[PDB]
RNA sequence: CCCGCACAAGCGGUGGAGCAUGUGGUUUAAUUCGAUGCAACGCGAAGAACCUUACCUGGUCUUGACAUCCACGGAAGUUUUCAGAGAUGAGAAUGUGCCUUCGGGAACCGUGAGACAGGUGCUGCAUGGCUGUCGUCAGCUCGUGUUGUGAAAUGUUGGGUUAAGUCCCGCAACGAGCGCAACCCUUAUCCUUUGUUGCCAGCGGUCCGGCCGGGAACUCAAAGGAGACUGCCAGUGAUAAACUGGAGGAAGGUGGGGAUGACGUCAAGUCAUCAUGGCCCUUACGACCAGGGCUACACACGUGCUACAAUGGCGCAUACAAAGAGAAGCGACCUCGCGAGAGCAAGCGGACCUCAUAAAGUGCGUCGUAGUCCGGAUUGGAGUCUGCAACUCGACUCCAUGAAGUCGGAAUCGCUAGUAAUCGUGGAUCAGAAUGCCACGGUGAAUACGUUCCCGGGCC
């Protein structure tokens, strides 16, 4: 029936829901053209259909939270691959060699103390 | 004497590295080789086997010290049938010197040896128990022979007192007697009772080791 | 309704207060919603620890007020007076509301 | 560094990862969809004025700045030798794409995207100052060619 | 083209054209063509005899140019005469809100004058 | 350098807070406030009593304080005469009921606190720094501390250039968070000036 | 801090709970849209002749234990170096060193 | 600037002196620590001596000094120069 | 022989401009004191109008502003008047309580002694405590043994190896301690539990709003677990430690980030947080007050911010955060104002309410390379708010003004990845007063051949 995927990237987290259907992917209520006006967060979002080849088998329904554009997308293309796993389990192994498994743990590092950010060091001078 | 030459006590070392003081006991140097003299051996070989019963038959202790690729099996067996102590690798420098210290070792090791055979090893860790149980491995090479040993040598039996220069040089301080197989390449002068003997060949060490295996077993028979 | 709130500086009172809490209620003909973990509130503090200059040397310390919701659903009258002598630990603020 | 230890994903339109690595190098603040904008603009008015496609059009431009050789001050007792080193394949292509947006940069059009299809086209037919600089490389290494094998 | 005595750049966006008026900023720009119902984007080439003519009459309804110039140099003669604190900061040449002199105050100081 | 205060460190790890109570920031600076009047009063009150350790709690509208002593019969008094004198002090204080427990310190060798204060005592009697600190450490050592280290900071002797001195026993693995260190300070006022103590007492892991 | 400059700020809080519903009340007055500009007017005169130590902007925030006028936190009432002091010695509840 | 609301800031013990030296005819100087009162139209014609931190600076106010403060008159800082 | 943004390779800066800010200097009545190569100079100060305040000028007090003790009057208070800049002085109303053995008390006030109080006065080179620093560098030691007449050595060197005195092996050392690592926090995956104030997959609605029934799935919240060990595999290596790949896995070799700072060094910093030996002042070096100063300005240096534009400015439209704060507080909605704001006045001690609108982005339009539709300094006029009070010396708004500046010489700084760069957001301090500090997300690079050189360091 319907096939869930949780994605995470950066500070977004996506709701990912697949059903069997004919290319229909709705985000938070907005289709991707809507929704994200970037290429790149639509062709990140469309990589994992793309690479198994159900771009038009398949209704996405997916809720997306938190982080920006980029985030979002890659939380979604996440929650996609995690989605389509749980649909087939057999496209593991080719989501996984395309990188799309792999839940990128890249974070802001935070502000220290003495720093400006999280490295960039004061300007020393000599005297 | 004839089965000391088929054992091989006989044949020292090469004339090159002898020691001048192991003179006295070196027959020829035929064939560019210094030969053991056996009539000074066999005299000095049986005033210790008569020193080694009077200590055993005092109820004492003998140290079979033979860390060389050879006699490490048999310094391990020639105590074992004699029912003494042995060091068979690496004597740790400070043995017996430092015996309050290396006794901590010996502790170590029976805490070690108790946890491998209970296996409180199994209740702890991979990267834990495994490090515990090379740690016992090292412990038992080092002092796996002196373990049932809880006091200081009555006597050191020596296989080339030119390896054991250490164990000698401890034992002569603490004051032990040393019953070293002297090489025609080593020094006497450390050692109590002088055998003067080649003290490489398996079979010349055998020989020995089986003589002051029966002259302890002797000692503990009376 | 019976809405209890608890809140703690250490997670280990609240729970074993909260555990509490469930346990007399339901003992005593009470539905009970929760605990509800909400959400806990790390107040930061960043100090200089130098008495004199040496701005960049600081420490950095953080409360963490942690929270619990329970509710006591259609409660009984048996379950009211049990709540009230119940007696949590000294640690936890306890907020109720009706 | 001292002991010896990421991966472009391809551009969208046109899925180079060399047109990917052009957009980063022509990026400023980490305004990639700015950077996009200008590469895709530029690509398509040099697409229209050849009638190659974008990215042969792209690899004409790339192949007339990319270096063979570069000189790197290698110092050996007393002076620093200029020594001529062969420029390996993903350096070639860094230098060129780096001095087209360089040289780009520092040109009068109005816009990037056009300044780039300027210097682009410009790169394809050997007459912009990314070309020179490469001139400019390829002749201090050879007045260093004494000075190979060092 | 000629308004409040000075010539307005004819090429440009009327609401920019308005204000080279000393006394016109963009609000009072926009407000001037606003009253006129002269649209902000009309360049002022294009505006008719009639229109510029309106334009005078919105501008005329503010101070602007040599009444200005006239107004601020008598309210900072005003200061100086005074000789309250503002005025003797316009004498000497300094900043008069409040800014720090240990350093800056360039603006107001001209270039460093080298010991 | 500079080390991390070795309570500090382990105070959610291993260690307790000596103050246990709840507040929103309304009462929170007053509660502080009220503790260090209470524990300033108590600490003067019971200076020969030995105590190591005042802990806090304020149960709803009351304060409860708990002081850990040597010498529990010395605080409590006759018939718990001495106690009721302190609670009513603390009450004053703290405005609001009190209850005080005397919790006992049955060893008061491996008590940080009381090893310091008893060194500051023999400082101030003018003890050779050196025999203290020695007998701190052994008496610790026999008594089954897995070590202890003793610190003494200042005009030792009455030496015009100030020096430490410490002594260590054992092990006191301070980068050890898990690691049971008893930590705490004193001061003698002597008469040419601070001496300051510190002790560490590790007393084994978790 | 001196004895005295701790001495003015218990002058300063005493002096603020004295006054602190005569002040309200005249700036109520003051603040009015409604009021007369003679009621106004009469209630700035009148606010002026209240003991400048009763407004409480005239309060600095002094640590509790040293009376040091830098370095405050409301939340303990103290310096940042008494804050410290309390801190390691597990004095503050709840409170302990940050990491994340 | 004060707001307007507010109406403008004068001491009580400066307007009462003022009022007094304008009913009396007094010429003599008003002696000031008031710098921060404003200077209202009854002031004009006197001499108020402003305090400048050490000594009180004589301001005969005229009619233009209306509504701004009296220590806009008595400067606090001396400077000469730095090469003078 | 090694290492580190040390260099190289790169990317962006500083140095030039205007402004902010600290310092030096100079000036001043005073410009309070301290910090001074790296390791002082947006440092103590997490916020100088008054206060703060330590300084200056002047006005004042002398057992005192702040304690304890005694004696002698008085409840405490609350009102209010005159004089005075105020300190304060002189009054005038109005209380007459609380324990009570009915003798007293002791609440809080004078007032008189003098024992003392008071001191941000001096010495950080008399000190404690706390801190910087080499440096999170991989070191530093000890017991016993042994070597040397001895200072000392050995261990700790050596062969490999590691981020690491990390580990293995050898070895007159054998062990141990403090460091390294681990245990702690956070982040990345999953599971269990709980499900409101959070959630909405499937239902039933529906004014289209999770809005309402409901649901407990999912996001998420936050407790408890699981997970990563060079564990597995292959090769290499001394039948070693380890190393190089591979698999699986959310994660791989210390996964990322933090906390954590050995023995010691610099008589380093701090007697002005505090404490403290000694010294010094005591009708003054103490104390109170008003006003001024700490904000001065020929000038020099440091740290920043804003720019110089078109990868941009402006206008219009329109997406997507995280973290946090809040009761003398945060303050919605509505109304009024061009605006800062104002007036009403909900809600919220908060997953509920409020601050609060992310901005860069995207789309459309315009400007057309100009000292400009760049820049936004300076100055005039008019205001708002906080506050007894914004003259010296606040922030903000509106109108007007529209400076320098066209990418910065020698030199020099930061940074190796969710980093740099760039974009907003919040917090502490705080009545008000950030371009600083601390924190938070958004977008998001380039480059690293290498170790010759420069700097700091480690081992022989
Ligand atoms: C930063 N700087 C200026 C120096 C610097 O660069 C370094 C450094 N290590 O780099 C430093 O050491 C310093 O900072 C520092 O701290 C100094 C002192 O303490 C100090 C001191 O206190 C006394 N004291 C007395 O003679 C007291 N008296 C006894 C009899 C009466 C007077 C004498 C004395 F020469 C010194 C040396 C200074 C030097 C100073
Ligand atoms: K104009
Ligand atoms: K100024
Ligand atoms: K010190
Ligand atoms: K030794
Ligand atoms: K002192
Ligand atoms: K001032
Ligand atoms: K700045
Ligand atoms: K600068
Ligand atoms: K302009
Ligand atoms: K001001
Ligand atoms: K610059
Ligand atoms: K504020
Ligand atoms: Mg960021
Ligand atoms: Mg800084
Ligand atoms: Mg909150
Ligand atoms: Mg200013
Ligand atoms: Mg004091
Ligand atoms: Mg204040
Ligand atoms: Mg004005
Ligand atoms: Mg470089
Ligand atoms: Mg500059
Ligand atoms: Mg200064
Ligand atoms: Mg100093
Ligand atoms: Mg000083
Ligand atoms: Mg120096
Ligand atoms: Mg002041
Ligand atoms: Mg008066
Ligand atoms: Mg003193
Ligand atoms: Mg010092
Ligand atoms: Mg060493
Ligand atoms: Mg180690
Ligand atoms: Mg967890
Ligand atoms: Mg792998
Ligand atoms: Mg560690
Ligand atoms: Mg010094
Ligand atoms: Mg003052
Ligand atoms: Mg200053
Ligand atoms: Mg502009
Ligand atoms: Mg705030
Ligand atoms: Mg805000
Ligand atoms: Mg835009
Ligand atoms: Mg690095
Ligand atoms: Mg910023
Ligand atoms: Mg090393």
């Amino acid at each position: 029936n319907q096939y869930y995927g949780t994605g995470r990237r950066k500070s977004s987290a996506a709701r990912v829901f697949i059903k069997p259907g004919n290319g229909k992917i709705v985000i938070n209520q907005r289709s991707l053209e809507q929704y994200f006006g970037r290429e790149t967060a639509r062709m990140v979002v469309r990589q994992p259909l793309e690479l198994v080849d159900m771009v038009e088998k398949l209704d996405l329904y997916i809720t997306v939270k938190g982080g920006g554009i980029s985030g979002q997308a890659g939380a979604i293309r996440h929650g996609i691959t995690r989605a389509l796993m749980e649909y087939d389990e057999s496209l593991r192994s080719e989501l996984r060699k395309a990188g799309f498994v792999t839940r990128d743990a890249r974070q802001v590092e935070r502000k220290k103390v003495g720093l400006r950010k999280a490295r960039r060091r004061p300007q020393f001078s000599k005297r | 004497m004839r089965d000391m030459l088929k054992a091989g006590v006989h044949f020292g070392h090469q004339t090159r590295y002898w020691n001048p003081k192991m003179k006295p006991f070196i027959f020829g140097a035929r064939n560019k080789v210094h030969i053991i003299n056996l009539e000074k051996t066999v005299p000095m070989f049986n005033e210790a086997l008569a020193e080694l019963n009077k200590i055993a038959s005092r109820k004492g202790k003998i140290l079979f010290v033979g860390t060389k690729r050879a006699a490490s099996e048999a310094v391990k067996d020639a105590a074992l049938s004699c029912d003494q102590f042995f060091v068979n690798h690496r004597w740790l420098g400070g043995m017996l010197t430092n015996w309050k210290t290396v006794r901590q070792s010996i502790k170590r090791l029976k805490d070690l040896e108790t946890q491998s055979q209970d296996g409180t090893f199994d209740k702890l860790t991979k990267k834990e128990a495994l490090m515990r149980t090379r740690e016992l491995e090292k412990l038992e090479n080092s002092l796996g022979g002196i373990k049932d040993m809880g006091g200081l040598p009555d006597a050191l039996f020596v296989i080339d007192a030119d390896h054991e220069h250490i164990a000698i040089k401890e034992a002569n301080n603490l004051g032990i007697p040393v019953f070293a197989i002297v090489d025609t390449n080593s020094d006497p002068d450390g050692v109590d009772f002088v055998i003067p003997g080649n003290d490489d060949a398996i079979r010349a060490v055998t020989l020995y080791l089986g003589a002051v295996a029966a002259t302890v077993r002797e000692g503990r028979s009376q | 309704r019976i809405r209890i709130r608890l809140k703690a500086f250490d997670h280990r009172l609240i729970d074993q207060a909260t555990a509490e809490i469930v346990e007399t209620a339901k003992r005593t003909g009470a539905q009970v919603r929760g605990p509800i973990p909400l959400p806990t509130r790390k107040e930061r503090f960043t100090v200089l620890i130098s008495p004199h200059v040496n701005k960049d040397a600081r420490d950095q310390y953080e409360i963490r007020t942690h929270l619990r919701l329970v509710d006591i659903v259609e409660p009984t009258e048996k379950t009211v007076d049990a709540l009230m002598r119940l007696d949590l630990a000294a640690g936890v603020d306890v907020q109720i509301s009706l | 560094p001292r002991r010896r230890v990421r991966k472009i994903l391809p551009d969208p339109k046109f899925g180079s990862e060399l047109l990917a690595k052009f957009v980063n190098i022509l990026m400023v603040d980490g305004k990639k969809s700015t950077a996009e904008s200008i590469v895709y603009s530029a690509l398509e008015t040099l697409a229209q004025r050849s009638g190659k496609s974008e990215l042969e059009a792209f690899e004409v431009a790339l192949e007339n700045v990319r270096p063979t050789v570069e000189v790197k001050s290698r110092r050996v007792g007393g002076s620093t030798y200029q020594v001529p080193v062969e420029v390996r394949p993903v350096r070639r292509n860094a230098l060129a794409m780096r001095w087209i947006v360089e040289a780009a940069r520092k040109r009068g059009d109005k816009s990037m995207a056009l300044r780039l299809a300027n210097e682009l086209s410009d790169a394809a037919e050997n007459k912009g100052t990314a070309v020179k600089k490469r001139e400019d490389v390829h002749r201090m290494a050879e007045a260093n060619k004494a000075f190979a094998h060092y | 083209a000629r308004i409040a005595g000075i010539n307005i750049p004819d090429h440009k966006h009327a609401v920019i054209a308005l204000t080279s008026i000393y006394g016109v900023g963009k609000t009072r720009s926009k407000a001037i063509l606003a009253a006129a119902g002269i649209a902000e984007d009309v360049k002022i080439s294009e505006l008719s005899e009639g229109q510029i003519d309106t334009l005078r009459d919105e501008v005329a309804k503010f101070v602007v140019e040599g009444d200005l110039r006239r107004e601020i140099s008598m309210s900072i003669k005003r200061l100086m005469d005074l000789g309250c604190y503002r005025g003797l900061r316009h004498r000497r040449g300094l900043p008069v809100r409040g800014q720090r002199t240990k350093t800056n105050a360039r603006t107001r100081k001209g270039p460093r004058k080298p010991i | 350098g500079q080390k991390v205060h070795p309570n500090g460190i382990r105070l959610g790890i291993v260690k307790p807070w000596n103050s246990t109570w709840f507040a929103n920031t309304k009462e929170f600076a007053d509660n502080l406030d009220s503790d260090f009047k209470v524990r300033q009063y108590l600490t003067k009150e019971l200076a020969k009593a030995s105590v190591s350790r005042i802990v806090i709690e304020r149960p709803a509208k009351s304060i409860r304080v708990t002081i850990h002593t040597a010498r529990p019969g010395i605080v409590i008094g006759k018939k718990g005469e001495d106690v009721e004198k302190l609670r009513k002090v603390v009450a004053d204080i703290a405005g609001v009921p009190a209850q005080i427990n005397i919790a006992e310190v049955r060893k008061p060798e491996l008590d940080a606190k009381l090893v310091a204060d008893s060194i500051t005592s023999q400082l101030e009697r003018r003890v050779m720094f050196r025999r203290a600190m020695k007998r701190a450490v052994q008496n610790a050592m026999r008594l089954g501390a897995k070590g202890i280290k003793v610190e003494v900071s200042g005009r030792l002797g009455g030496a015009e250039i100030a020096r430490t001195e410490w002594y260590r026993e054992g092990r006191v693995p301070l980068h050890t968070l898990r690691a049971d260190i008893d930590y705490n300070t004193s001061e003698a006022h002597t008469t040419y000036g601070v001496i300051g103590v510190k002790v560490w007492i590790f007393k084994g892991e978790i | 801090a001196k004895q005295s400059m701790k001495a003015r700020e218990v002058k300063r809080v005493a002096l603020a709970d004295k006054y602190f519903a005569k002040r309200a009340e005249l700036k109520a007055i003051i603040s009015d849209v409604n009021a007369s500009d003679e009621d106004r007017w009469n209630a700035v005169l009148k606010l002026q002749t209240l003991p400048r130590d009763s407004s409480p902007s005239r309060q600095r925030n002094r640590c509790r234990q040293t009376g040091r006028p830098h370095g405050f936190l409301r939340k303990f009432g103290l310096s940042r170096i008494k804050v410290r002091e309390a801190a390691m010695r597990g004095e503050i509840p709840g409170l302990k060193k940050a990491s994340w | 600037p004060r707001s307007l609301k507010k109406g403008p800031f004068i001491d009580l013990h400066l307007l009462k002196k003022v009022e007094k030296a304008v009913e009396s005819g007094d010429k003599k100087p008003l002696r000031t620590w008031s710098r921060r009162s404003t200077i209202f139209p009854n002031m004009i014609g006197l001499t108020i001596a402003v305090h400048n931190g050490r000594q009180h600076v004589p301001v005969f106010v005229t009619d233009e000094m209306v509504g701004h403060k009296l220590g806009e008159f008595a400067p606090t800082r001396t400077y000469r120069g730095h090469a003078a």
